């Protein structure tokens, strides 16, 4: 049903309420024409890969189970690395190793040990799809808050004219370095967790 | 010498790759609340990056590098399969040594094991050895420097945030907002050698 | 394209390389020898099984299985037992229900113990009688609008040895019942009516177990009398499951029998023989009327006490031809109660309210020495913390005050 | 209005348990001394400011043009009016008032948005306003460039409230020096307004290096000043007479201010030797070794100890109990860093002229590990039964 | 272990001259039923009855035993409850000299009896109420025995009484006190003495040791450290020298012994002097007369580490050597806390007191300054002289955190000696009352 | 045993994902290859002037109009051999094709250079009319990368682009600035005496000066890099032989 997709954006947000996938999201949203691949990527993957693991989960074994899970979630980024640098090569010289990076990116990891393991192929891709959009909201909205500070334009197109051009704005050098994705990730807790009070952290 | 001391400081303090690459965050802001515990990760973390180092850069210069097998043909699209599979397999290999051989050693690296079986903070290493194609020699000095300045951050994160006991942090923000807030702190002060030459 | 053939073959070959370095370690490095747990300090029998097993899983697929209510999913709390050997590494999940003291001794949550060595079990000798039988249903009285008198019938009259307060097992199956036909006097099928209770239905394809405690007293054995609540769903949230077990044992008709199990220990009364304050409420009356009986009309000990109970109305009102003839028997016993709103019908005369209040202002605020007596209190939630309130007020502290609750 | 008598009056209130008899030290005696401390240092500052803005704008322009730029900026175009003149003999009367008219909008800019801040929180979980946040002020307001303009001061003290000390639960919680973090913000946000060349020298369209930077450049022979053209010795900077920022220069004049906390017990004495021993070990060290490229590294420890950054650092910034160590021999290694530190990423680190402001956010860090150190070896020593 | 060098005892105004002197007439005496720590209560008595000397009055419920006695002989007047039904105080009557009698012994036996019956003996006679195990302050089992047993043969609270002029009058019967003690260790005596003479026993189980400088230099706490450190498995105990006085004379004489010596003294004491009473009475009627007219606050023990006396408290505590009175400062003053005071005291050199050497303050009991977080400045690290770091122990105190301060070394300590490190705390905190909650829940949680 | 169910699982799956990853990486690698140009080729054609709106067209007019050509250093000679195809960045990397410098030869900060390297010629037909130079040196943060446009008198700048530079924004890495880069038309490399006479000039070039360009505001040390990087690849040990050569002719 339609209504149990929505919930890894607010109610099971996979980077506010557990801490999978933080190394994309802090380093990739210098911009947001990458963030955008990065959140397509990380969908795509997720749901494909679980899929797969639930269709074959009843005949693989637990032994080593590791590297059949990791041969088939790596067959499929060694793929999407190369369509990305066959099309938007352009974009993906500057993820550099991150694209590559969506190998060990905890977000595939902890939903294939979770739930593909043990659901239906359906629901498994369902379930990807909902928790690469949980994150891609954040991801989208740090990027948002990133890049028209620090250049006064959004998706590479002005939105701000810069001093240079006589405008009103000046571009934040702070921004452009990493320490910004820290502090808004920060703040991007607090009011999630304000806005849906029963996620607060306990005291002892 | 010159140069194997000089990369030895590069990778332990100009780019520590847990503040200065920020991979392995995933731990890093899980597994930090007690000195003594995080010291075990740190070490586990040295052990498997000076080991999955050396072995990983021999296959590569051996099997994996353009014409290295046969002239004209090339295998760069498996390098990410084969260091993900190296990688893996050391690690099973190393934490069952540990369970068997040396049983006493388990509680202070055989459980941690299970955690860093595959991680940004190691892959990227992998990665940025295998992009700037270091020799065996100094690819091993790079790998001993890189664990060294991870469980460095990693324990000066955990005393940190033992210190921070005695706050009085706001009700949302209770853990993992003050914890991501911390660490970005860390990275303002850690931003001091950032053009420095080595 | 004579590389993409190439390409395949070296990927096929360094993973199944990978694969078989992986196997030939695990084939000669990982013990995989018989492991042997012995159920007592050097016991008569002793279990063999593989390791990597949950030590409580293993332990029930030959006997001695422990009052975890929960049965392997941690949620219990209690499934308590002590180990001396095998391994001391108390792990950080035991430390919710586990303490520092208590720790040292090799007391363990066996929910989160996983076998890998050898290890001894040194658990009580009562607990190894632990066994089932099948009684059948004599009496079902309504005794009240959402209680029933169940009277069972003990298979060859077997004498069950138990301590009053304790709790057995009952299991029951799948089932499909509604409500319309149960038994409820007219009376009290107007209270159904108020809200049209006989509407509800549940519908379970599992098997159920609940753990009940015995209302009768030792010395009374061959018939075992349990206290059964209303199992309906909250009013306020219809579509709630209702109660399964409890559904169940009130559909389970006359002469129809079920299975019974597992007598526990738990709430057991103090070997002292100061003054006790019986308060109740609810569905505790079993427990209450259990412990009543048993050291006067078993151990025959010059104590002293009084059962307070609270109801809504007379109509809930049932064992007072017990109570009002044994206070008379004896000095040692005095009862009373309270009730909240009596019909007009009811001509009730003396205590009202709750029972709190009642207690505080008749007895206990002029009491010689409150704090050298003992509380029991067995009820529901809203009257628990009512009681436990005042008596703290009163002074007493965590050593006198037992209580517990009857699954919630 | 009628409220400050609570901040005025003491609360007049008596103990209720244990020791009946109290100290009569207490953080707001502790806090308003440390802002009585640095006034012989701010006062030398503003004159500063003033005679090299004087000392500039005369060495440029003159004549009708001069006229011009006077009535330009409100600075020149108050103080001409409020009882000074522009010439170049002036005196107290315009260049103390000059120096007071550029650093008093940011000091009551800076005073007042933190204070909104610091308001608002307290008022949000209902204590007590807290004391903390006059020396934070001050220190911010004296440690920045004096052409810097206000809004970019403002959001560089709301940073360093915000998101290093109020968020972390107010005065004494933190784990971060608050003025330097929000100093930080400054220097990594909008490096053209606080580091470089235009914005160390007060007067308009005049181009001043930073008084280190020379040497970075050029020989022992390259400190020169272009004010009116002169030569800049090492007792010509212990006094304080070069370029820089509005409050860290007159390493004398700080010094006289420092020793009396520092005698009163206010701030540990053990940091301060550690950070002197540290730095005189490693610039020694570096001088010993030498190199004909970076012209810094023959710089010895009497030029390093008065020059650019440093004396105010070392006695304000490194003494802030809070950040620092805790154990008596916990002190000592944090000095050392510190003055390991400040030496090495002002000698070997070309990018960066200015030093300490790094340093100290580095070691703030590494605080508490040495404690940590320190507690374990005496657990040990306890564990081994010997006190 | 001979010298000290941390530490500032406070110069205060009224110390006492030490010389004994009677003492006022004494109506009513009274047992205080909250210091002992855990001690939970158990009448044997009610309003209205008749008790002799040495009688049982009440027992506590934890301890199996330990009966208190009552002090004198009379009867029982009023029972005053506080909140929650604790027992805040016993008061009773002085009237008639009814006892009860004891075995009696020679000198020569006094160091060669049966431990057992030495125990059976004190505990029926009550004087097991004084002894106190260093981990937690609490009166030791009935059946409990450990090898160190700690006799304080000196004083350096403020303003308290010299013993070498109290035991120099009752002379021998400290030597039989210190004999009988040799024989209920198992291991040895330690007595800590000033370096002045005091009379001496003949046992080699006992020890001399000399202590001597600042304050914290003459508390049990601090004797721990230099001679035997108490560990959790390794517990000890601690007895001033009075109750060697009492302990000899009962075993001497056959009676229990119950005068006391108090040191009468204070800022706002008229005439301080060295005044003999029995334990445990009237606060308000043994200060009668003896203030001058003001509002004071009667305050049982010494300075640092005593409790209010107000109404149902006003009695000589059980521990309590010394009776103290302050002048309630309540005053507000304008901006007191930036004027250069000259009569103002101070740890810190933050204020003239420290210029002027020897000048002596009349201190009240203001608290300067509202509570506010502790920064610190460092100012413990002249105060604790014992081998710990208590500039980040006191943090993980107010932090609630126990596991840690256990670690660090909580156990070693009581309120008797961080009071000390509260007194100097820049951000007003009640370490002292933290550190008996911190040991409370260990104990429980243990 | 398990033995034969995971060896035959893992060689099954083994032979399922190796043919579709080798089949989509053997596919595509001609694109890559192709793709790989166009980010070089829009600021070639910038800095030679003929725009080019689409990568079609970028290419259509680079293979109608540019001639990739090689040169020695040594004797500022020409060699034969191909550019298309010929990795300058990784002909500084091998001794066979490099040398490593010395401190008064590493002016550039580079320590590296090639024996020889890559020069493009721009014609409208047999004859050329700009040749453009990639030059590199050592700034600050990182290495930068550019294209130095000269006429065929050896004398004129008509163009300079940085494709590459990595430096911080706002002041360190300005160069990329369109009015910063249009000052560099109609300056002069060389001065009578045939030295390279480039200087970059701090607060603004004196009005019409024929070797000073305006020095980045507030960026010292990366005017420093740029200026060694002229100074060293304009010398005698750089594409000073082959500038001699382009004003004797023949280009
Ligand atoms: C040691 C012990 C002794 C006991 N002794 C007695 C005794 O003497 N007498 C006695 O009557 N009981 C006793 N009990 C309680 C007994 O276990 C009951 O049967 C208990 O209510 C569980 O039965 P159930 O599973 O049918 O009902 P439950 O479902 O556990 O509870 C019934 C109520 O819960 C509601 N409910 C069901 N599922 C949900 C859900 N998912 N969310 C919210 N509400 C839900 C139902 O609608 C109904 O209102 C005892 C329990 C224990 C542990
Ligand atoms: C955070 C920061 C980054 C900087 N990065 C550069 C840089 O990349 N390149 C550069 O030339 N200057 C950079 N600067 C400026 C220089 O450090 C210095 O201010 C400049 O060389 C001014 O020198 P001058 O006074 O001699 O003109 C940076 C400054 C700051 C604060
Ligand atoms: C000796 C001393 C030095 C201080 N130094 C600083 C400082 O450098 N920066 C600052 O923001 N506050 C400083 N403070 C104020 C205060 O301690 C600081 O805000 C703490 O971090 C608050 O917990 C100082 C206080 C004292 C007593
Ligand atoms: S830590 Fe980076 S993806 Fe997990
Ligand atoms: S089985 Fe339920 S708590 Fe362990
Ligand atoms: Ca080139």
């Amino acid at each position: 049903l339609k209504k149990s997709v929505l919930a890894p954006v607010l109610d099971n947000n996979p980077i506010a309420l557990q801490v999978l996938g933080v190394c994309s999201a802090l380093a990739v949203t210098t911009k947001l024409e990458t963030a955008f691949v990065m959140t397509l990527a990380v969908m795509f993957v997720t749901a494909l890969s679980n899929f797969f693991v639930s269709l074959i989960r009843n005949h693989i074994p637990n032994s080593v189970r590791i590297i059949v899970q990791m041969a088939i979630i790596a067959s499929l980024v060694i793929v999407v690395d190369q369509i990305l640098k066959a099309y938007l090569y352009d974009i993906s010289k500057q993820l550099s190793v991150f694209v590559g990076l969506i190998i060990t990116n905890c977000i595939v990891m902890g939903r294939a040990e979770a739930f593909a393991m043990k659901s239906e192929p359906i629901p498994s891709f369902i379930d990807g799809i909902g928790n690469g959009l949980g994150y891609g909201f954040v991801l989208m909205t740090v990027g948002f808050f990133r890049e028209l500070l620090g250049s006064g334009k959004l998706f590479g197109l002005e939105v701000l004219p810069l001093i240079s051009n006589g405008g009103w704005y000046q571009p934040n050098g702070l921004m452009l370095l990493a320490p910004s994705a820290f502090f808004l990730i920060g703040f991007m807790i607090w009011a999630i967790r304000t806005f849906k009070p029963e996620q607060v952290e306990a005291k002892e | 010498m010159e140069h194997y001391i000089s990369l030895l400081v590069k990778s332990i303090f100009i780019e520590n790759m847990a503040l200065s690459f920020f991979l392995g965050m995933c731990t890093f802001l899980a597994v930090s609340k007690k000195v003594k515990t995080s010291f075990g990760l740190g070490i586990a973390v040295i052990v498997v990056l000076t080991i999955s180092v050396p072995v990983n850069n021999l296959v590569y210069n051996l099997v994996l590098k353009p014409d290295a097998l046969v002239e004209g043909v090339d295998l760069s699209f498996l390098n990410f399969i084969t260091f993900i599979g190296v990688i893996a397999a050391l690690v099973q290999i190393l934490e069952m040594i540990l369970d068997r051989f040396f049983p006493p050693l388990y509680n202070a690296l055989g459980i941690f094991l299970p955690l860093i079986t595959v991680n940004c903070a190691i892959f990227g290493g992998v990665s940025f050895m295998v992009q700037r194609d270091y020799s065996f020699a100094e690819s091993v000095v790079y790998g001993f420097g890189s664990g060294v300045g991870w469980m460095l951050a990693i324990v000066a994160l955990a005393g940190i945030r033992e210190k921070m006991k005695y706050s009085d942090v706001p009700p949302g923000l209770r853990g993992l907002g003050i914890t991501f807030i911390t660490a970005g702190l860390m990275a303002l002060g850690f931003m001091s050698f950032s053009g420095v030459q080595l | 394209m004579s590389t993409i053939i190439f390409g395949v073959v070296m990927f096929t070959l360094i993973i199944l390389a990978l694969v078989l370095v992986i196997l030939f370690a695990k084939s000669k490095l990982v013990p995989t020898g018989d492991i042997t747990i012995s159920i007592n300090g050097d016991p008569e029998k002793a279990i063999v099984t593989q390791p990597g097993g949950k030590l409580l899983t293993a332990l029930a697929g030959a006997g001695v299985f422990v009052s975890s209510a929960c049965g392997g999913g941690g949620s219990c709390g209690q499934c308590r037992v002590k180990i001396k050997s095998g391994g001391g590494d108390i792990l950080p999940t035991e430390l919710d229900h586990i303490s520092k003291g208590e720790a040292r001794e090799g007391e363990r949550l066996a929910c989160q113990v996983a076998v890998k060595a050898d290890m001894d079990l040194e658990l009580p000798e009562e607990i190894f009688g632990v066994k089932k039988w099948e009684c059948t249903v004599i009496s079902n009285d309504n005794k009240a609008t959402f209680i029933k008198e169940l009277k069972l019938a003990i298979p060859d009259g077997e004498s069950v040895p138990f301590r009053a307060g304790g709790y057995i097992q009952i299991e029951a199956p799948a089932h499909h019942v509604k409500y319309a036909d149960f038994d409820v006097p007219e009376k009290y099928r107007g209270d159904w009516d108020k809200f049209n209770l006989f509407r509800y239905e549940s519908k379970v394809d599992e098997p159920i177990i609940r753990a009940y405690s015995m209302a009768n007293y030792p010395e009374e054995f061959g018939i075992i009398m349990l206290n059964v609540r209303i199992a309906t769903p909250p009013p306020n949230n219809p579509n709630v499951p209702p109660g399964q077990m409890s559904s169940y044992i009130w559909s389970l008709k006359a002469g129809d029998k079920c299975t019974i199990s597992g007598p526990f220990g738990e709430f057991f009364a103090k070997d002292t023989d100061a003054e006790m304050v019986f308060i109740g409420g609810g569905a505790g009356m079993a427990p209450m009327r259990s412990h009543i009986f048993d050291q006067l009309k078993r151990l025959k000990s010059k104590r002293k006490m009084s059962y307070w109970y609270g109801a809504r109305s007379k109509r809930e009102m049932f064992y007072v031809e017990d109570f009002d003839g044994l206070a008379a028997e004896n000095d040692n016993f005095v009862w009373h109660c309270a009730l909240s709103d009596p019909q007009p019908e009811d001509n009730w005369t003396g205590y009202t309210g709750f029972i709190h209040n009642v207690l505080y202002e008749n007895y206990l605020k002029d009491h010689e020495a409150p704090e050298d007596c003992e509380y029991y209190m067995c009820g529901p939630p809203m009257m628990n913390a009512a009681v436990i309130n005042m008596l703290k007020n009163l002074g007493v502290e965590e050593e006198n005050i037992l209580l517990d609750d009857f699954g919630g | 209005y009628e409220a400050a008598a609570t901040l005025f009056y003491t609360p007049g209130l008596v103990t209720k348990r244990s020791s009946h008899v109290r100290d009569s030290v207490d953080l707001k005696r502790i806090m308003i001394m440390v802002w009585l401390a640095v006034f012989p240092a701010m006062f030398w500052g503003m004159y500063n400011a003033g005679g090299q803005a004087i000392a500039a704008l005369n060495h440029l322009y003159s004549g009708d043009q001069l006229a011009a730029i006077v009535a330009g900026n409100w600075h020149y175009w108050l103080t001409e009016m409020l009882g000074g003149t522009m010439s170049s003999d002036a005196g107290w009367g315009s260049k103390m008032l000059l120096g007071a008219t550029y650093f008093l909008p940011i000091y009551a800019t800076v005073f007042i948005v933190g204070g909104f801040w610091e308001v608002l929180f307290c008022m949000v979980r209902k204590h007590e306003v807290n004391e903390g946040f006059f020396v934070t002020s001050i220190l911010f307001a004296l440690i920045v460039p004096p052409t810097l303009p206000l809004w970019q001061a403002a959001l560089g003290i709301t940073f360093g409230v915000v998101v290093a000390k109020e968020v972390f639960g107010g005065t004494g919680r933190n784990f971060l020096n608050p003025a330097l973090a929000g100093r930080a913000f400054l220097f990594f946000a909008y490096p053209a307004q606080i580091s470089g060349d235009l914005v160390w020298t007060a007067a308009d369209g005049y181009s001043g290096a930073y008084a280190l930077s020379q040497w970075a450049q050029g020989g022992a022979g390259a400190l020169i000043n272009n004010a009116t053209g002169q030569t800049i010795t090492w007792m010509d900077a212990f006094i304080g007479n070069i370029p820089g920022s509005i409050g860290e220069v007159s390493t004398l004049a700080l010094m006289i201010g420092a020793a009396f906390i520092v005698y009163m017990g206010i701030a540990s004495w053990r940091i301060i030797g550690g950070v002197m021993i540290g730095m005189i070990l490693l610039s020694t060290l570096f001088n010993v070794i030498g190199s004909d490229t970076n012209a810094m590294f023959n710089m010895p420890w009497h030029w390093h100890l008065v020059l650019g950054g440093f004396a105010f650092g070392m006695f304000f910034m490194a003494t802030d109990p809070v950040s620092a160590s805790f154990t008596n021999s916990g002190k000592w290694a944090y000095g050392i860093l510190i003055g390991v530190m400040c030496v090495l990423i002002r000698v070997v680190n070309p990018a960066y002229p200015e030093g300490m402001m790094l340093a100290i956010l580095f070691a703030n860090l590494f605080a508490p590990l040495f404690d940590h150190v320190v507690v374990e070896r005496n657990i040990k020593r306890r564990l081994a039964r010997y006190g | 272990m001979i010298t000290i060098k941390k530490g500032l005892d406070l110069p205060i105004a009224g110390t006492p001259s030490q010389v004994i002197s009677d003492g006022k007439a004494i109506k009513k005496v009274a047992l205080l039923g909250e210091e002992y720590v855990g001690m939970r209560p158990t009448m044997h008595v009610r309003v209205g009855d008749e008790v002799k000397k040495a009688q049982i009055l009440f027992e506590d419920k934890k301890n199996p035993g330990v009966k208190f006695t009552s002090p004198v002989s009379g009867k029982v007047v009023e029972i005053n409850r506080g909140a929650k039904r604790v027992l805040q105080s016993v008061v009773i009557e002085v009237a008639g000299d009814d006892q009860v009698t004891f075995d009696k012994f020679e000198a020569n036996q006094l160091a060669s009896l049966n431990r057992d019956a030495i125990k059976t003996q004190l505990v029926e006679s009550g004087l097991w109420t004084a002894f106190r195990t260093r981990p937690f302050s609490k009166v030791p089992a009935i059946d409990s025995t450990s090898e160190a047993i700690f006799v304080t043969a000196m004083d350096t609270n403020p303003l308290a009484a010299e013993p070498t002029v109290v035991i120099n009058e009752q002379s021998e019967a400290f030597v039989a006190g210190l004999d009988v003690l040799s024989a209920l260790t198992t291991g040895k005596v330690y007595v800590c003495k000033k370096g002045t003479s005091l009379p001496r026993s003949q046992q080699p189980n006992v020890e001399e040791h000399v202590f001597d400088g600042p304050h914290p230099a003459g508390l049990a706490g601090t004797h721990m450290h230099f001679l035997y450190p108490v560990s959790a498995d390794h517990v000890a105990w601690s007895i001033n020298y009075q109750d060697v006085i009492a302990v000899g004379q009962l075993f001497l004489t056959g009676e229990l012994y119950t005068q006391r010596v108090v040191s009468l003294a204070g800022p706002v004491v008229n005439k301080p002097r060295l005044v003999r009473t029995v334990m445990g009475a009237s606060l308000e009627q043994l200060v009668d007369s003896e203030i001058m007219p003001g509002e004071v606050r009667i305050i049982s023990g010494s300075v640092l580490s005593g409790t209010k006396a107000t109404g149902p408290h006003a009695y000589l505590g059980r521990y309590h050597l010394q009776v103290s009175v302050l002048r309630e400062g309540r005053d507000k003053e304008l901006f007191g806390w930036a004027m250069p005071g000259k009569n103002k005291f101070s740890v810190t050199r933050s204020f003239l007191g420290h210029l002027f050497k020897g000048q002596v303050y009349n201190m009240t009991t203001t608290t300067n300054g509202s509570d506010r977080s502790m920064v610190p400045i460092g100012n413990y690290e002249k105060v604790m002289p014992l081998d710990m770091e208590p500039t980040l122990l006191l943090r993980d105190l107010c932090a609630g955190d126990s596991d840690s301060a256990v670690r660090l070394g909580a156990l070693e300590l009581d309120e008797e000696d961080l009071a000390l490190c509260t007194f100097v705390c820049p951000g007003k905190y009640e370490y002292g009352q933290l550190l008996r909650e911190c040991l409370d829940k260990i104990e429980k949680e243990g | 045993d398990s033995i034969k169910k995971t060896l035959f699982v893992v060689i099954a799956l083994s032979l399922v994902c190796s043919i579709i990853v080798s089949a989509a990486a053997v596919g595509l690698r001609d694109k890559q290859k192709e793709n790989a140009a166009l980010d070089k080729q829009s600021k070639i054609l910038q800095v030679a002037g003929i725009e080019a709106k689409g990568s079609k067209q970028i290419v259509e007019l680079f293979n109608k109009s540019i001639e990739p050509r090689l040169v020695d250093f040594n004797t500022g000679d020409f060699v034969e051999g191909d550019a298309a195809n010929y990795d300058q960045r990784k002909a500084a990397k091998e001794a066979s094709e490099s040398i490593k410098l010395t401190a008064e030869q590493d002016k550039a900060k580079i320590q590296r250079r090639a024996n020889v390297g890559v020069v493009y010629l721009v014609k409208d037909g047999d004859k050329t009319s700009k040749v453009i130079l990639p030059v590199h040196g050592n700034g600050l943060w990182s290495m930068m990368y550019a294209f130095v446009a000269v006429e065929t008198d050896g004398n004129t700048v008509s163009g300079l682009t940085y494709y590459e530079q990595g430096e911080t924004p706002g002041l360190g890495g300005e160069v990329e600035n369109p009015a910063w880069r249009a000052q560099w038309v109609g300056k002069k490399l060389f001065d009578e005496n045939h030295k390279p006479a480039i200087k970059i000039v701090k607060g603004g070039a004196p009005q019409g000066s024929e070797h000073g360009v305006d020095g980045l505001s507030g960026a010292t040390l990366t005017s420093n890099g740029v200026q060694n990087t002229f100074d060293f690849w304009l010398g005698d040990m750089g594409f000073g032989p082959f500038l001699t050569k382009v004003r004797d002719g023949g280009l």
